[PDB]
């Protein structure tokens, strides 16, 4: 008399183990561009004088 | 210089245009979809300056540049300048010749097929790109979300498509697709900030515009409640900081302008809204694939980031829906970059790579193979 | 030679006042990346508490 | 003038490179706590990915 609730609740989570499986492998496979990035700054702390251009 | 000669995957829109490779769970970049071009006589020798500018630089150097947008309504108008963007997007961005990788690009799935066309022939012909394949942006959606079963209603800046896909079929005599959009909420609001007194029209203004709607705007669940008080007082007013220093408070408009999804009519379009579009894709469906539909509305793309538009198309359309039945939305924060990460889930697929266009069968068939291959 | 050396140092002057403002700018866009990473951060902390509510 | 102008301009130039000296430690001391509060932030973040998971 059981047989098919457990079979049914079964479908169900197996088909969401598996949609849910193929996005998380990917997730966890490859994660830089999710990441994030330096973004260093110039300062110009060696800046002891004016450059060689004429607009300087 | 790739571990592995996997696709690139990128999502090119009306509003943004999203890359990054195949396999990972984000695009490295995103760029307006813009190509500038300056509307000034330079008077200054030496000073560098590009005849145009192509995304991010786009937009960097936008104080002297007229913006143009080659893609409209999600489909290309203007395939020189996504040339430019896709060689920004894919070599000079992501460091990737298309040369050496496949590329999976983006589309709806009643796009008009001169898009599909030619975002093959492009690949092929001036990138060189040694296979392609052109996604359907639902399943992209469903992929990113974990769903095989819902309503697609992807409410980007270009189209709302609204397709019922049912265990991984489209259901098409059921896809509503609606010229209503984020590119129009954008344009509503520029004309009801110029009745606040505050008037924007050149590109710089509807840049602001775009940015004000993407920081403070917001649907409203119960927009009757929300504007009976909104536009009564300025408790419910927002300040957003203008690029030159100035103050715009916004009140119902807030609100009022993303509000135009679910009335149409504010922007002159016949329409019955997306709540009613999401409605008809589950109730044009057979009877034992709606209450799957119903369970299943799945939210994609961008202005989905609005507080209130989950809520505000769950109770609509369970209005709309009967009694008994239980409606339910999927709003993940996948949202606006679902259909790339759907993209790198699909590219990795290993039953997706008999799914490819090869640089072989392109040219025996011309850029038609699109139809006979994708979709 | 006061008059170059004043140049100089009016130059020095000018240039480490460059980039007295060059610092304050990268301070400033710094100090604003810092407090917007710690409004981002209480924003974090505020959504994890969301996130764990949610849990 | 000139001289006294070049004890003011060194000193300007002095004052500025000793700014310059004080914000190259303000600089520092930002731009390790941006980097801090990027690794608090992704901190949160991530506590917000597992307690979302977890959700
Ligand atoms: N913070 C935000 N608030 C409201 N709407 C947003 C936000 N971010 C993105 N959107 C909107 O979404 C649209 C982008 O469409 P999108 O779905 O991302 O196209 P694509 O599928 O190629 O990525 C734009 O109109 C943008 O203003």
């Amino acid at each position: 008399m059981q047989a098919l609730l457990g079979a049914r609740a079964k479908e169900s989570l197996d088909l969401r183990a598996h949609l849910k499986q193929v996005k998380k492998e990917d997730t966890e496979k490859e994660n830089r561009e999710v990441g994030d990035w330096r973004k260093n700054i110039d300062a110009l702390s060696g800046m002891e004088g004016r450059k060689k251009k004429f607009e300087s | 210089d790739e571990d592995e000669t996997t696709a690139l995957v990128c999502d090119n829109g009306s509003g943004l245009v999203k890359a990054g490779f195949a396999g990972d769970d984000a695009p490295r970049a995103v760029f307006p979809s813009i190509v500038g071009r300056p509307r000034h006589q330079g008077v200054m020798v030496g000073m560098g300056q590009k005849d145009s500018y192509v995304g991010d630089e786009a937009q960097s150097k936008r104080g002297i540049l007229t913006l143009k947008y080659p893609i409209e309504h999600g489909i290309i108008t203007n395939w020189d300048d996504m040339e430019k963007i896709w060689h920004h997007t894919f070599y000079n961005e992501l460091r990737v010749a298309p040369e050496e990788h496949p590329t999976l690009l983006t589309e709806a799935p009643l796009n008009p097929k001169a898009n599909r066309e030619k975002m093959t022939q492009i690949m092929f012909e001036t990138f060189n790109v040694p296979a392609m394949y052109v996604a359907i942006q639902a399943v992209l959606s469903l992929y990113a979300s974990g769903r095989t079963t819902g309503i697609v209603l992807d409410s980007g800046d270009g189209v709302t498509h609204n397709v019922p896909i049912y265990e991984g079929y489209a259901l098409p005599h059921a896809i509503m697709r609606l010229d209503l959009a984020g590119r129009d909420l954008t344009d509503y609001l520029m004309k009801i900030l110029t009745e606040r007194g505050y008037s924007f029209v050149t590109t710089a203004e509807r840049e602001i515009v775009r940015d004000i709607k993407e920081k403070l705007c917001y649907v409203a669940l119960d927009f009757e409640n929300e504007m009976a008080t909104a536009a009564s007082s300025s408790s419910l007013e927002k300040s957003y900081e203008l690029p030159d220093g100035q103050v715009i408070t916004i009140g119902n408009e807030r609100f009022r302008c993303p509000e135009t999804l679910f009335q149409p009519s504010f922007i002159g379009m016949e329409s019955a809204g997306i709540h009613e579009t999401t409605y008809n894709s589950i109730m044009k469906c057979d009877i034992d694939i709606r209450k799957d539909l119903y369970a299943n509305n799945v939210m994609s793309g961008g202005t989905t980031m609005y507080p209130g538009i989950a809520d505000r198309m769950q109770k609509e359309i369970t209005a709309l829906a009967p009694s008994t039945m239980k409606i339910k939305i999927i709003a993940p924060p996948e949202r606006k970059y679902s259909v790339w990460i759907g993209g790198s889930i699909l590219a990795s697929l290993s039953t997706f790579q008999q799914m490819w266009i090869t640089k072989q069968e392109y040219d025996e068939a011309g850029p038609s193979i699109v139809h006979r291959k994708c979709f | 030679d006061a008059q170059e050396k004043l140049e100089l140092a009016e130059k020095k002057a000018t240039d480490a006042e460059a980039d007295v403002a060059s610092l304050n700018r990268r301070i400033q866009l710094v100090e604003e990346e810092l407090d917007r990473a710690q409004e981002r951060l209480a924003t974090a902390l505020q959504k994890l508490e969301e996130a764990e509510k949610a849990a």
